[PDB]
């Protein structure tokens, strides 16, 4: 359920992490040291390891003669992008302090310390569809950085559901969403608003940004209550964009919220009701207005079990 | 605790309501019926119909909360309104009425009436009500009008905030208005607009929460909002996702209803409404029932205006 | 120490008090139906009964030779006042609702209720000392009425403590200050404010009005709590100017408060620690800005033993 | 809970101030000496002095209470300031400090900051401490300063509003000043001015007093004052009966300061100050102690003037 534990590389992240889900019961088409062919009752997934980070992709089905990237329904030639590039995470190349890992028979979350206060999560799973009848629904995410330096949140940077990002070859995140307008059931919509295209996606990722889509924006901003010090748990709706540019509710985040880290340490326990909740910095923790170089202080909770 | 029906006039449909919150088959075997404490007419009606004041009791679902309400008709023959005012407190004293003047000061912590428009016809209606709180729809031709009050559910155990009172209307009640009226103001429960909705703070302080801003209203308002319906506040553009929300597949979803202020002292969350949703428009509309999980939703839109973010649902029950 | 009664003329209310008054040991130097020179261990009064008016007047020396204006160290001849009048509270005809009379060794209050929403306070005693040594310190008050239909609480009226009045011919209350800038003994200060004589006293009588003169007209304004609706008890201080226009504090009244009446009616109880608090409006009832045609909401919190 | 003497330094200052709120016998004896939760420099001093930050809790008399406390001194050789930074809240976490940036941001309910000036050289002090609260005076040449902090009384039992803390300075800390300031804003505890004393409301909204109004002080703050040295506010007159306050036969009246807020809202009474009171200043000043009732009062005079307004008397016990 929570594991922890240390890694100088991130083949040793790999190699630890695709020990738990077999031991958890994770099927695995295809495994080798650097990349991945694995899946699930849900979907199916592709990893690669870079030498300073990680490359994801979605799939929906298997050829053991095909490249990582060339799987059947790939999410690099089914995208509206032009560029046709998948998921990246960017990672460091040195020793990670410390991560975090969440496994379940659903999803996956993992949260590493690369170093002293700088953090890169990485989230896979599949939406709760709350009874909704839709197909799909599996999302995967990664952690980018613009620059470092200067102003490691600026506007062309991309995170883990982001809502507004200015980028033309790489996304952070992705979201299948099959059979939209009638379009073929391999649909891999990307997190993206400003491109203008018929079919997209849309979420609360970047948290409190100054120029975030979202209406519980808000809901994030008072998560923190001046009375009692109390946090509460904000679901994370996802929404979608039809080509008639009306709105679709998809559902929300599998065990995951955003509160105000504004009175309490990266991880810090807060029971609230009979569940316990672990919280902890997206990339690292800054003043109310640094959002520029730091990600000011908006936090993951993850449900722990 | 619910009731759908058609009163004959603007009394009829006051004692409707009084018989509906003291005799409900549900209220009285839970032993959730209010108690009145205060009837009288004390003006002399003129040119104007005869005005009605009412105050009850009311325990709540546990029954060792404190609650007090208020409720007034008023009317005038010459203009042509029968309005109904509404407001709340948390205690009465008979005694304080000063010669003349009025009763509803003498409310422990007064605060500034709502009231719901209507007029001596027969009148379409549908009654909400629960220990805790209640909400009143009136369906006038093309017009859907609603108010209510009751306590709303802070995350916050409520030994420390056992008075989570909270008064919603279409419009202000410091004046006299005619139901015929076009104005933006006019408005219902889910976008309340210069002096709407009022809560009780922790601190015993009734703040205004406006979805949108206005020169006329305190300054002070202005910061504290509806953040669900508010979403301006942030967005970088007039058109948002909320004003184009629309269902999924034949799925109507039902977004909370979110109080939060955010002023320069502090932020905090105080609660969500108790039965009262956001839902689109296209392809629904007013009257509809839409159930979820084995729970029904009725469908109301603003007198203003029919469009996406002036549509709300509230749960029956 | 507290009684109750009714009374269809004044001299009704005359005889009961003096009777309550000498069953509680008060020494009576000359009584008769009319009129009165009593006297306790702390000072000398004179009361007389008009046909809808009571007179009262200070005093220090007795004469039976004299009449009730005219006895030795009289307030009418040894005030700053060249109309030179004594104390006068303003009744009508009789005819008297009921009355509440508290009783003591040292002080008598009185608050009848002429009519339907109608009250008149008649106040004598002495100022409690707190351990500030002066001699004197006797006060006695009337309640007057500037004109009957018309503004109530007109500028022109007085009230018992009055901080603000115009008048030229006859005072509310008075107060006695002995030996005050080396004159002699014998002092009765008026509360009088825009007559600027050299030495005169000010106090919180009116409550709340616009033009008060006194630093706690915000502490009555605020004695009503909105938080759990609790009301508190202010002390009625008293302030006293000098000969060249320097305030000396002199005392606070006994077992007497001033108090907001939003959220109570008249006799309703507060039981504020050990002790029970009784509350009667001054005047009438009215709203919060009816400071013309009645009292607004100035209440008079006792205390009752 | 009472000393008086001279610190050799702005760092000797804090030294014997902590040293007398551990070890004082008072405290010690009754258990209700406070715990240090917090001790860190983390800046690195380049033309300034070392910067020391220091968080520390009381238990308060009951025993029952937490409360919280941090102290900071910082100071600028170069411009010769060696302020003393305070504030309050409520709870602390040494993990939630940021990279960079500081520490006082992690109290929860965190609360702008009031400070202390003087600088680096042997200063005269004047210590008085509690379990509830705590105040600071120095006599800094012709200038007196002071500020302070702790729990008013409220008339309300503590059940209901168990956090009733108060921060009270000579000036608002988000700015840096030199001692000498010339400014109307350098002022004492009894007349706060431009976010000089902040109260923490029964709705954990720091409530900001300011006795006399200001146009870049927000709007809010201006109908809640302190009324014994606001009686500006109803008097007609700008001379009144308070600026002309003289004691009485050689008895010097001891006033106590107050708390209260008139907002369209509401109106409600908070408390009073514990242990200060408004005096005169004729025939008397600084460095002035009288005795009421076997209990004797030290005269302090603020750092502006020393005119009738600006003066009042702490409680030694």
């Amino acid at each position: 359920a929570y594991f922890t534990g240390t890694a100088n590389n991130p083949a040793d992240l790999l190699a630890k992490v695709r020990v738990h889900a077999e031991s958890l019961g994770w099927v695995t088409d295809r495994a080798s040291a650097s990349e991945w062919l694995c899946h699930n009752a849900d979907g199916y997934w592709s990893f690669n390891a870079g030498a300073n980070q990680f490359q994801m992709a979605g799939n929906t089905g298997f050829d053991n003669s095909l490249a990582w990237n060339a799987q059947p329904g790939n999410s690099v030639q089914n995208n509206p992008y032009s560029s046709k590039g998948p998921t990246v995470a960017q990672l460091s190349g040195g020793p990670f302090t410390r991560y975090h890992l969440f496994a379940t028979a659903a999803y996956l979350h993992l949260h590493v310390e690369i170093a002293a206060g700088q953090f890169r999560p990485v989230m896979i799973g599949s939406l709760n569809k709350r009874g909704v009848g839709y197909t799909g629904g599996q999302y995967v995410c990664g952690s980018f950085i613009y620059t470092p330096g200067q102003a490691l949140t600026n506007n062309w940077s991309s995170h883990p559901f982001d809502g507004y990002h200015i980028q033309y070859s790489n996304s952070s995140c992705m979201l299948r969403l099959d059979g939209l307008d009638g379009g073929p059931s391999p649909e891999w919509l990307p997190f993206d608003y400003t491109t203008n295209v018929p079919r997209r996606v849309v979420g609360p990722g970047r948290g409190n940004y100054s120029s975030q889509y979202h209406p519980d924006v808000g809901l994030i901003d008072a998560s923190a209550n001046e009375l009692n010090s109390s946090t509460t748990t904000v679901p994370c709706a996802i929404y979608a964009f039809g080509a008639q540019q009306r709105s679709r509710y998809v559902g929300e985040v599998p065990d995951f919220g955003i509160c105000n880290m504004a009175f309490l340490a990266p991880g810090d326990p807060l029971v609230v009701g009979s569940d316990t909740w672990r919280v902890y910095p997206l990339l690292q923790r800054g003043t109310a207005t640094d959002f520029d170089s730091t990600s000011a202080w908006v936090g993951y909770c993850f449900r722990v079990v | 605790a619910t009731e759908f029906g058609t009163a004959v006039n603007h009394a009829d449909l006051v004692e409707r309501l009084v018989q509906f919150l003291t005799a409900s088959p549900d209220l009285v075997a839970a032993g959730q019926a209010y108690e009145k404490v205060f009837d009288n007419t004390i003006p002399a009606s003129g040119t104007a119909i005869a005005v009605r004041q009412v105050t009850l009791r009311a325990p709540g679902l546990g029954g060792t909360d404190a609650i007090y309400m208020g409720i007034q008709s008023y009317g005038d023959t010459a203009l042509d309104y029968y309005n109904l005012r509404l407001m709340g407190g948390t205690a009465f004293n008979p005694g304080a009425i000063p010669p003349g003047g009025d009763y509803w000061t003498a409310f422990a912590n007064y605060s500034p009436r709502v009231q719901l428009l209507a007029w001596n016809q027969p009148m379409p209606y549908w009654f909400f009500a629960n220990g805790r709180r209640f909400w009143i729809v009136v369906k006038v031709s093309t017009i859907y009008e609603s108010a209510g009050a009751g306590f709303i559910l802070p995350p916050c155990p409520p030994s420390q905030y056992p008075y989570p009172l909270a008064v919603v209307g279409s419009y202000r009640g410091d004046v006299a208005t005619r139901w015929s009226d076009v104005s933006d103001r006019h408005r219902g429960i889910s976008s309340p607009y210069e002096r709407s909705c009022y809560l009780r703070d922790p601190a015993g302080r009734w703040l205004g929460f406006t979805v949108d801003g206005g020169a006329a209203n305190e300054s002070d308002y202005n910061n504290r909002t509806l953040l669900p319906l508010g979403c301006g506040r942030y967005a970088g553009s007039s058109d948002t996702v909320v004003k184009q929300l629309r269902d999924s597949f034949g799925k109507f979803p039902l977004k909370a209803l979110q109080f939060v202020t955010r002023e320069t002292e502090g932020r905090r969350y105080l609660g969500d409404f108790d039965g009262a949703f956001y839902v689109p428009t296209l392809n629904s509309g007013a009257e509809d029932v839409i159930v979820e999980d084995g729970v029904d939703h009725v469908v109301f839109q603003t007198a203003w205006r029919s469009g996406n973010p002036w549509l709300y649902a509230i749960r029956k029950d």
